[PDB]
């Protein structure tokens, strides 16, 4: 059937910038048969516009809709705080399908992480298996790249990452990476290290923390 | 007279206008749509409050009266036709729409509706998907629909359903294009036609009912039909199909009531 | 104004059937039809069907052709759905709208959209038992300063989490969980606290389960 792509992923712009959102379809797609909804972090959709230019009801004028045949484009003239959000491009002209998304964030001044470590607490060590975790305070842009290391070598698939939502105040994310293993692999060694990169940085950080 | 009694069947589903109206596709004028509405109240408001491009001409009955009339159907057509030929949509009229696609009584007592839908019917590079019929043998009866397409011998010479010389093809395209004139531009039509029969009156209208009031002078109301007087318990046999009764006078003397399906006398007082 | 309401989560277990409602209030019910929509955790929307309130006719989406079934109520004005054979692909958040895409009486397609949505239902779809949070401290180091308390193994997903009870609510981070290999969860929780303060302010952090019915606090301390 119809395949809706939204370009691109992510936009990254400042509160008072002017948007635009493209959405590609696969074949043609009547202009009666197109619209856009906004979905905000932990609440249920909305419609914004209806038939590609016309606009829902009680929505500000600042959002407009425009396009036909197989490209369609929603354009917002000025951000504000409450347009950072995701939004989806449908079409009914033929079943009906959803896009894929895309999300719209705050653009800001590139910041640092503040990696840290953390050893098991004493109390896992009678439970037979333990779990360090390593930290990344406020940072920015998203994107960084963090791998373990028993000293001397890379591990894989037995860590697993959280990130948080942009912050309210200064829009900066943090991120947590949890590397979980029992106890008898852990009496091994000794030293372990946690190597993070990011594009603030102007050099890969490793931070390494012995038993004691 | 004293007091005022309304009795208007108890039907509670609105009719779906928005459904015509606001239907995404339209159908061409030689094979035009056709719709039934029944047993719904019918709120014309919302076509009032439509914003003064869509015109609005209706035969036989005021646009303002609309609201305190039942009817026993309501019949939606609806197409796509050119500019200039919204002309030919009215009784009494001719042309190559008239004669040949979509045909009007004289005794119509309906209502047309017409608006631009170049927004949306059109194509920049030629919307040929709206046809209509250009020959035919002869002109077509009121409300008859002639969905076939066969070749047309103007001459006298008979061939193979092969068109050429004088072997013409009935149906022609539109072509519409957003770089016309206003003329030359799409319109959607809308054509409501009400049935008004010896019947149970389906589509009733936005009125509230009030309680049965019998051995004094009122005002009466029973399903548009109003007027002044006593009502009566009658005896009378009517047919289970059979709404009301008429005297020597061509005037209602009997009537049944639609919430309670029982006979009454009208009478002077 | 227009309104819809839907029902609590759902626990359901593979194999089994789930019934989802939703209340409809503030318009003319059988002038709409209802629509059906989900998105699993982190992922898009994904359209389930239709159902015309009219006349009970219906329109579902081929990947659920033969597991879904949508019904109504007028007199109540009440939409219900099952779902049946639940998977492990079948957790995620139901939504519930009014719809403006077919028609009711004739079901043609219309100008519009799903111009009214529900609160939606999430239902959780695992073969697990309801466990109770463990619980267990991350200290800083001997060398401003951060720590926190870990909460792990713990089931189904809601729990929350506050440091002396909105005390210290400025400076704290709750990642959001993650689902392991054992069908269970896993939370952090970090506070960043002055340098001086590791040896003299008190530091506990109160985590609550509430299908466990924990609300358990625990102390960080250095070492
Ligand atoms: C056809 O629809 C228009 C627009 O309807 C709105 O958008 C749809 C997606 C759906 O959400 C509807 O429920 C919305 O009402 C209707 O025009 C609106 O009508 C209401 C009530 O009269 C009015 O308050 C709004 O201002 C109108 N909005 C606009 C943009 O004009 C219209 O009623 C429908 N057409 C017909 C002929 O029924």
């Amino acid at each position: 059937e119809i395949v809706l792509t939204q370009s691109p992923g992510t936009l990254s712009l400042s509160p008072g910038e002017r948007a635009t959102l493209s959405c590609r379809a696969s074949q043609t797609v009547s202009s009666t048969s197109l619209a856009w909804y906004q979905q905000k972090p932990g609440q249920a959709p909305r419609l914004l516009i209806y038939g590609a230019s016309s606009r829902a009801t009680g929505i500000p004028d600042r959002f407009s809709g425009s396009g036909s045949g197989t490209d369609f484009t929603l354009t917002i003239s000025r951000l504000e705080p409450e347009d950072f959000a995701v939004y989806y491009c449908q079409q009914h002209d033929t079943s009906l399908t959803f896009g894929g998304g895309t999300k719209v964030e705050i653009k800001r001044t590139v910041a640092a992480p503040s990696v840290f470590i953390f050893p098991p607490s004493d109390e896992q060590l009678k439970s037979g298996t333990a779990s360090v975790v390593c930290l990344l305070n406020n940072f920015y842009p998203r994107e960084a790249k963090v791998q373990w290391k028993v000293d001397n070598a890379l591990q894989s698939g037995n860590s697993q990452e959280s990130v948080t939502e942009q912050d309210s105040k200064d829009s900066t994310y943090s991120l947590s990476s949890t590397l979980t293993l029992s106890k008898a692999d852990y009496e091994k060694h000794k030293v372990y290290a946690c190597e993070v990169t990011h594009q603030g940085l102007s050099s890969p950080v490793t931070k390494s923390f012995n038993r004691g | 007279p004293t007091e005022s009694i309304v009795r208007f069947p108890n039907i509670t589903n609105l009719c779906p206008f928005d459904e015509v109206f606001n239907a995404t596709r339209f159908a061409s004028v030689y094979a035009w749509n056709r719709k039934r509405i029944s047993n719904c109240v019918a709120d014309y408001s919302v076509l009032y409050n439509l914003a003064p491009f869509f015109t609005f001409k209706c035969y036989g009955v005021s646009p303002t009266k609309l609201n305190d009339l039942c009817f026993t159907n309501v019949y939606a057509d609806s197409f796509v036709i050119r500019g200039d030929e919204v002309r030919q949509i009215a009784p009494g009229q001719t042309g190559n729409i008239a004669d040949y696609n979509y045909k009007l009584p004289d005794d119509f007592t309906g209502c047309v509706i017409a608006w631009n839908s170049n927004k949306l019917d059109s194509k920049v590079s030629g919307n040929y998907n709206y046809l209509y019929r250009l020959f035919r043998k002869s002109n077509l009866k009121p409300f008859e629909r002639d969905i076939s397409t066969e070749i047309y011998q103007a001459g006298n010479k008979p061939c193979n359903g092969v068109a050429g010389f004088n072997c013409y093809f009935p149906l022609r395209s539109y072509s519409f294009r957003p770089t016309y004139g206003v003329g030359h531009q799409p319109y959607r039509v809308v054509v409501l036609s009400f049935e008004l029969l010896h019947a149970p009156a389906t589509v009733c209208g936005p009125k509230k009912s009030t309680n049965l009031v019998k051995n004094k002078c009122v005002n009466f109301n029973f399903n548009g039909l109003k007027g002044t007087g006593v009502l009566t318990e009658s005896n009378k046999k009517f047919l289970p199909f059979q709404q009301f009764g008429r005297d020597i006078a061509d005037t209602t003397d009997a009537v049944r009531d639609p919430q309670t399906l029982e006979i009454l006398d009208i009478t002077p007082c | 104004q227009v309104q819809l309401v839907q029902s609590g989560a759902e626990v359901k277990k593979p194999g089994a059937s789930v019934k989802v409602s939703c209340k409809a209030s503030g318009y003319p019910f059988t002038s709409y039809g209802i629509s059906w929509v989900r998105q699993a955790p982190g992922q898009g929307l994904e359209w389930m069907g239709w159902i015309s309130t009219y006349n009970g006719n219906t329109n579902y989406a081929q990947k659920f052709q033969g597991r879904v079934t949508m019904t109504t109520d007028t007199s109540t004005t009440t939409g219900y759905m099952e779902l049946r054979r639940l998977r492990s692909d079948d957790t995620a958040v139901y939504y519930c709208a009014r719809d403006y895409t077919r028609g009711a009486w004739f079901g043609e397609s219309l100008i519009g959209g799903f111009d009214n949505w529900g609160q939606g239902t999430l239902v959780t779809v695992s073969s697990a038992s309801t466990k109770g949070p463990s619980v267990f401290p991350l200290a800083p180091s001997s060398k401003t300063a951060a720590l926190g308390c870990l909460v792990k193994d713990y089931f189904p997903e809601p729990v929350t989490v506050s440091w002396n009870s909105g005390a210290l609510t400025s400076g704290v981070h709750t990642f959001p969980a993650v689902l392991q290999s054992s069908g269970l969860y896993s939370l952090s929780s970090v506070v960043t606290v002055p340098s001086s303060s590791l040896g003299t302010q008190t530091y506990i952090c109160n985590v609550n389960h509430k299908p466990s019915n924990t609300k358990v606090d625990k102390k960080v301390e250095p070492k």
